[PDB]
RNA sequence: GAAGAACCUUACCAGGUCUUGACAUCCUUUGACCACUCUAGAGAUAGAGCUUUCCCUUCGGGGACAAAGUGACAGGUGGUGCAUGGUUGUCGUCAGCUCGUGUCGUGAGAUGUUGGGUUAAGUCCCGCAACGAGCGCAACCCUUAUUGUUAGUUGCCAUCAUUUAGUUGGGCACUCUAGCGAGACUGCCGGUGACAAACCGGAGGAAGGUGGGGAUGACGUCAAAUCAUCAUGCCCCUUAUGACCUGGGCUACACACGUGCUACAAUGGGAAGUACAACGAGUCGCUAGACCGCGAGGUCAUGCAAAUCUCUUAAAGCUUCUCUCAGUUCGGAUUGCAGGCUGCAACUCGCCUGCAUGAAGCCGGAAUCGCUAGUAAUCGCGGAUCAGCACGCCGCGGUGAA
């Protein structure tokens, strides 16, 4: 293998961490509470289709935020769902949690959402080729600069594994002022587990 | 005099703007303020063998830095004292009021 | 066997010279940074995900 | 290297003093891997565990210094 | 190396006699990043030389040198793909290089238990054409032109 | 009164030279120049600035120093002298440059790299 | 892999032991488990003792919780890198690999990507049935070398005084700390060149021609490696390959090989004086200081959650004296005895100290490796894992060649 996780390079330089705090001498509880909370909202993603998670740090409380393409579905009917969040969270935390929400815009040009969708389609035994192609269809036409898409594994629920994908636009990688995103998902019907990885580029 | 404040964070912009804010809250009411004194910026180091079973050649080392600031003030009136007690923001950098 | 073992450490040990270190999410017995309580690879990866405050890549 | 006195485990001492009155029973099974030898042991007969089998061995006089583990070697080379 | 020749890093003169040769000889005694010791044996050897038959630590030195620095050399070249060794017109600088090299090395085996008696006696014997370094140069010149017949029109 | 200064840097060592009219002398850390220095007759090295301008006396030298070995900082005083003499007459800097000894030698210890025993040493390696 | 095998950790062997089981969820009764002591035990456990006790009440109830039961079951470092995801090694930091539209060929295919000039390079220029583009090269990034400015403590001491001292007065000049700026771009000179690209020399400048170093690894090859970090299809175990405990392994020794350290001494052995770095670690931890024992250390006490205090005056270096060419006063493997430290416990199987004994070994064949500069060679410092244990590994600095 040879390549480098691309949001593992622009981190710190032009894009910043997504857990903004500072903890000297208290640096395992904070980490393994952040991990706990980050894991336990995977229930929402089943339908809410969230993208990001921040972990701010109060004086003695927990302020976070999220983004998802459906604000009504997450907060619920009369905001009661967010209350179930609060009460499950503080019980999970032992610390007063103060959540917040912002709506994501142009949810086509994300990366985790797109991988979520194409893995979804691959679950329903659909042709990977047209899946990738219509993904990049709706993506590029939303206004972008380049997309690549890779798929690997026991393709078409078939014999010895392979990998191949298609790309339009143009995506420079070794350059740094790139702001390129990246997302990697998984699925399978009955043949082990497949692999899809997606890269976008939306400005330097 | 009898009050000072340390800073320890990672990105210098937040530290510097916190510095500007506290200097406002100090030289506003009274005077005799001290500037944003730089500091040696402690650094860490680690080394992770960039593989999973073998090949102890491919290393991948990471790091950590901690910029610092330091500001004392003289003749703190009851005004700016309580303004310090109430100023809390920003919330990315840890400060500590100290005599 | 990793489940019986992981269950072992969560108890108070039989004697003081027995409480070792082992990753939390994964369960590696060796080489766990006892500043973070992560194994070698899990910290490696999670650094990429922008979820450890601090850690970056070091060029000099 | 234990200048605060030597050491032998209690679940052997009480089981070796319990014969000081009468004659000694030929058997004292044990773990036999943490105990040095005290003067109160001469003339007994202690079997010694080697992780596989217990090894019956008596007690002489000069055989009083070292620990119990130096008589049932767990190597078995030949 | 492959593209073209390269620069040569000249040295400074000495802080006693002010000689580029003296420094260039002090350097060729040093072993393992330890210099001062070399300077000390150099100076002590020089004083010993000037003691018996006092003329100069420099003049008798150059005498021994011109006794040593060769004029030809067998340069193995396979123009005919074979073991042809052709006598070569040795360059100026490499002459001094080899002078110092043979001097120091072959003096190292002189065998005075004393620290620097080995060197002093060696250069004093070389200036008078007695010693294998002189024999070394004469042997080089006796193997050169030992085969200049079939190895010269090249 | 009249006093002249100038700094010098070599191999991560730094000396703070001070110049003043005297007889030709230098007091390194309140010590004679032959104390801080070992045996080292790399003193022609140190007076080498003088051997080209103000030849070869006579001012005095106050000097602080810290860092590096002896040879490093010894060479590192050579440059405070150059900068001080430069302060006197900007009519000298040409004859200094032509004789050099004015720019900071940036050679220094090498950043090593993981996997190699030294900065460039490669371990011995079995062929077959 | 292993960035810490005495127990463990720990999969493996001998013993002593359990079954919805050590770990998760449901359900029935429920309802709050603890913890504590004494016994028998190698413990696992067994057996008794005050006991696990309602945290909401609307009069009806709910969570943590056992314990029992109940079946839903869990469980596996068992199997297949040749069913797989992910993550690496190499060709290679080598300069290449491609496409859209036009055009050629009956077709596999070809043109672009070729020739001349140039270059670290598919880098640029020129001409050409090709016109244009993408991943690559480069540049955008980090650090090192000069410095303007903004700021002066726990940093600095020049102009003053005093004290053991930059300490304490006084100051922020310098040094340094660290933000924002500035600066190297063939920018100007000469020449060579088809006037192009580029190349040789020059000034100025701190650095001149990618200034030095790092991060950065294209299409793909090798069914390379990995179900033992994790995940996972299929196959399999299920009163046992699942599970608890003690003891031993993984440290076994006629032997063959790879990597390292100490050496075979006079540039040395010993004894005595004498100065100079840099990177980082520190609250149950770094020990100041003083006292004791020759030592490893112990005792009482001192600051330090930090530019303050400590690890920590670095070692080779420099100055004298002694030893005379010998298995030597070199070498100190090996071994007897007496100690030290952590540790519930150092025989198996720790590190270190004192005394005593004193092995092979006087530069190593055929063969073969590394290295172009602050490099090679040589000498110390720190820290990762970590009660404790480093000739390993990851960084730093000193001296300094051909
Ligand atoms: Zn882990």
């Amino acid at each position: 293998g040879q390549k480098v996780h691309p949001i593992g390079m622009r981190v710190g330089i032009i894009r910043d961490w997504d857990a903004k705090w500072y903890a000297e001498k208290e640096y395992a509880e904070f980490l393994h509470e952040d991990l706990r909370i980050r894991k336990f909202i995977a229930t929402k993603l089943a339908d809410a289709a969230v993208s990001t998670i921040e972990i701010e740090r109060a004086a003695n409380r927990v302020n976070i935020s999220i983004h998802t393409a459906k604000p009504g579905m997450v907060i619920g009917k009369g905001g009661s769902e967010v209350e179930n969040l609060r009460k499950e969270l503080n019980k999970l935390t032992g610390k007063r949690v103060h959540i917040n929400i912002v709506e994501i815009k142009k949810p086509d040009l994300d990366a985790k959402l797109v991988g979520e969708g194409i893995a979804r389609q691959l679950e329903n035994r659909v042709a990977f080729r047209r899946a990738q192609k219509q993904a990049i269809q709706r993506a590029m036409r939303a206004g972008a600069k380049g997309i690549k898409t890779q798929v690997s594994g026991r393709l078409n629920g078939a014999d010895i594994a392979r990998s191949e994908g298609y790309s339009e636009g143009t995506v420079p990688l070794h350059t740094l002022r790139a702001d390129i995103d990246y997302a990697w998902e998984e699925a399978d019907t009955t043949y082990g587990k497949l692999g899809v990885k997606v890269w976008i580029y939306r400005g330097e | 005099q009898k009050i000072r404040i340390r800073l320890k964070a990672y990105e210098h912009r937040i530290l510097d703007q916190s510095a500007d804010k506290i200097v406002e809250t100090a030289k506003r009411t009274g005077a005799d303020v001290s500037g944003p004194i730089p500091l040696p910026t402690e650094r860490s180091l680690y080394t992770v063998i960039r593989a999973t079973h073998k090949y102890k050649d491919s290393r991948e080392q990471f790091e950590m830095r901690t910029h610092k600031r330091l500001i004392d003030i003289v003749n703190p009136t009851p005004k700016t004292v309580d303004a310090l007690m109430k100023l809390d923001l920003p919330s990315g950098v840890n400060i500590e009021i100290k005599l | 066997a990793k489940k019986s073992m992981i269950a072992k450490n969560k108890r108070p040990a039989k004697h003081s010279t027995q409480a070792y270190t082992r990753c939390e999410r994964c369960g590696r017995p060796h080489s766990v940074y006892r500043k973070f309580h992560l194994c070698r690879i899990c910290f490696r990866e999670l650094a990429y995900k922008g979820q450890i405050p601090g850690v970056k890549k070091a060029s000099w | 290297s234990l200048k605060k006195g030597p050491f032998v485990d209690d679940h052997l001492m009480k089981k070796v003093e319990a014969q000081q009155g009468a004659e000694k029973k030929k058997v004292i099974k044990t773990w036999s891997r943490r105990s040095t030898i005290f003067p109160s042991f001469v003339g007994f007969t202690i079997a010694v565990y080697d992780g596989r089998k217990h090894v019956p061995v008596y007690i002489q006089e000069d055989m009083v210094g070292h620990k119990l583990g130096e008589f049932a070697p767990t190597r078995t080379y030949r | 190396p492959r593209k073209g020749p390269v620069a040569k890093r000249d040295v400074l003169p000495d802080p006693i006699y002010n000689s580029k040769l003296v420094t260039r000889l002090i350097n060729r005694v040093m072993v393992d990043g330890k210099r001062g010791i070399a300077a000390n044996i150099i100076y002590n050897s020089f004083d010993i030389i000037k003691e018996s038959t006092g003329n100069d630590p420099l003049e008798v030195f150059e005498q021994a040198m011109k006794n040593v620095m060769p004029v030809l050399e067998v340069k193995a070249r396979r123009v005919g793909g074979s073991n042809y060794q052709v006598p070569v017109e040795v360059r100026p600088e490499r002459r001094t290089t080899l002078g110092l090299r043979w001097v120091v090395n072959y003096a190292r085996l002189r065998g005075e238990h004393t620290m620097e008696e080995r060197l002093a006696k060696e250069i004093m014997d070389a200036a008078n054409n007695t010693g294998a370094s002189v024999k070394k140069r004469e042997d080089t010149h006796k193997m050169a032109d030992a085969n200049r017949a079939f190895a010269h029109y090249r | 009164q009249v006093q002249y200064s100038g700094t010098g840097r070599r191999k991560n060592a730094v000396a703070r030279v001070r110049l003043v009219p005297g007889t030709g002398k230098i007091t390194v850390n309140k010590k004679d120049v032959e104390e801080y220095i070992p045996h080292a007759d790399l003193r022609e090295v140190i007076n080498q600035p003088f051997g080209v301008t103000e030849t070869k006396g006579a001012y005095d030298v106050i000097v602080n120093v810290n860092g590096g070995g002896y040879a490093g900082q010894s060479g590192a005083i050579r440059h405070g002298i150059a900068r001080a003499l430069l302060q006197v007459d900007p009519d000298f800097r040409s004859a200094l440059k032509r004789a050099g000894l004015l720019t900071r030698d940036a050679r220094m210890v090498e950043r090593k790299k993981p996997g190699l025993k030294k900065a460039r040493k490669a371990s011995q390696f079995s062929k077959r």
